[PDB]
RNA sequence: GGACGCGACCGAAAUGGUGAAGGACGGGUCCAGUGCGAAACACGCACUGUUGAGUAGAGUGUGAGCUCCGUAACUGGUCGCGUC
């Protein structure tokens, strides 16, 4: 039977200065050949801790590792603005290795209202059969935030794809690109395109829109 | 000194087969053990393969087992992964990592490779559509105006934006792509700028698709 | 009385044969675990473990001891006989 590392939670808000705490269960004993990573985007992962609680060269002391029975935890006793990443737990007490689903660790900063804008689909993209039109959340916080397509006061669903990018290194905040898609066709027999905007930090929700042909 | 580059990497259909290879330098890789871990788009790690010293017993996971095939050439300082029958679900970032030594590192893998992409997929390669995303005519938002460009359908990953040529980096946001149901990928990327100037000023993004050998500039004008 | 000699019985270092004992007679080997050798397995070393292992040996020891049957040095004891 394959050993299972459930680590917990899946993702994490601290300010600098704080005191977290990754957790990783193991579903047998895996003795102490437990392993802490991190990983920050579009990086390879760099070791931290190994077996269990000993701290890798050149790692600060502010990591640490500890194992009780068949649970293991990193602790990070202070947060410093480079410590913010995602972080993997492993085992390697037998074959085949297990790695934990990560922990990301966001920073956390004041509430933020998101600037909307809305994208009509180019004149060069319609002569190719295709209408897209782009929703755009510029810089808000936190990362919670909700986005409705409709056209003609008509909600749309199944047809859109968000994507949001990661916190920034300046501002700590987040942004967010809603994309609808339709069909010439189904572009071309209505009017008033909207996307609505709910977020924490707006007084109201905010709805940002145009019309097909002006 | 140490280091791990992988190459190799790139598209093949479901079926087909994918050798990749692991370059070391700054240590001998006889010493050591060396492993293959890859991490699919958004998901996390998840170890494929490793090759123990001296005896040159191999492990594999189940969901590799049978099709894949490690290795370690001496010669060269390389290890390899032999990779038949891939799957759609065998697409990911495929690291290669050193097992530090023993007294020093225990089991940890000390050392990783920058990963190569591996991706699987019945889709042709195909350079990406570029279109303007135009700033709005009227008022601003947050008290300034946005504009861009969507990098809509092209195949495979990646693609890289920059704005008049790394000339504009501030207020810049290049979004992660996303796969589209027609099985092709697509992006927007955007900037915030003064409303004030948007007539008289210039901006262009630059897209790049080199798997397609596809690099295009279009400025974005107000319509 | 005692001494010397011969012999017998006994004892006896030593030795050949014999047949029971398994870890409280040992060594070897294997197994498990831990650490070490650039070393998760395989290989090697070290440590630990017999509530880990066959007294049909699965040993290029079934080695020591003992059971039982013989041979036996002798500086041994006892007894008889001869002599002084
Ligand atoms: C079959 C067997 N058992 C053995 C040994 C042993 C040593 C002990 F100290 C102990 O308490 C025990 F029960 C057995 C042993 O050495 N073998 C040999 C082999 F065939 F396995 F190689
Ligand atoms: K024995």
């Amino acid at each position: 039977s394959d050993i299972q590392m459930t680590q917990s939670p899946s993702s994490l808000s601290a300010s600098v200065g704080d005191r977290v705490t990754i957790t990783c269960r193991a579903s047998q004993s895996v003795s102490s050949a437990v392993a802490w990573y991190q990983q920050k985007p579009g990086k390879a992962p760099k070791l931290l801790i190994y077996s269990a609680s000993s701290l890798y060269s050149g790692v600060p002391s502010r990591f640490s590792g500890s194992r009780s029975g068949t649970d293991f935890t990193l602790t990070i006793s202070s947060l410093q603005p480079e410590d913010f990443a995602t972080y993997y737990c492993q085992q390697s007490y037998s074959f085949p290795s297990t790695f934990g689903q990560g922990t990301k660790v966001e920073i956390k900063r004041t509430v933020a209202a998101p600037s909307v804008f809305i994208f009509p689909p180019s004149d060069e993209q319609l002569k190719s059969g295709t209408a897209s039109v782009v929703c755009l959340l510029n810089n808000f916080y936190p990362r919670e935030a909700k986005v409705q397509w409709k056209v003609d006061n008509a909600l749309q669903s199944g047809n859109s794809q968000e994507s949001v990018t990661e916190q920034d290194s300046k501002d700590s905040t987040y942004s967010l690109s809603s994309t609808l898609t339709l069909s010439k066709a189904d572009y071309e027999k209505h009017k008033v395109y909207a996307c609505e905007v709910t977020h924490q930090g707006l007084s109201s929700p905010v709805t940002k829109s145009f019309n097909r042909g002006e | 000194e140490v280091q791990l580059v992988e190459s190799g990497g790139g598209l093949v259909q479901p079926g087909g087969s994918l050798r990749l290879s692991c370059a070391a330098s700054g240590f001998y890789i006889s010493y050591s053990s060396i492993h293959w871990v890859r991490q699919a788009p958004g998901k996390g790690l998840e170890w494929v393969a490793s090759i123990s010293p001296y005896s040159g017993s191999t492990y594999y996971a189940d969901s590799v087992k049978g099709r894949f095939t490690i290795s370690a050439d001496t010669s060269k300082n390389t290890a390899y992964l032999q990779m038949n029958s891939l799957r759609a679900e065998d697409t990911a970032v495929y690291y290669c990592a050193r097992q530090g030594y023993r007294r020093r590192s225990g089991r940890g893998f000390d050392y990783w490779g920058q990963g190569t992409l591996v991706t699987v997929s019945s889709a042709s390669t195909k350079g990406p559509s570029v279109f303007p995303l135009a700033p709005s005519s009227k008022s601003t938002s947050g008290g300034t105006a946005a504009l861009g460009c969507l990098v809509k359908d092209y195949f495979p990953e990646p693609v890289t934006v920059s704005w008049n040529s790394g000339a504009l980096t501030s207020g810049v946001h290049t979004f992660p792509a996303v796969l589209q149901s027609s099985g092709l990928y697509s992006l927007s990327s955007v900037v915030t700028v003064p409303s004030s100037s948007l007539g008289t000023q210039t901006y262009i993004c630059n897209v790049n698709h080199k798997p397609s050998n596809t690099k295009v500039d279009k400025k974005v004008e107000p319509k």
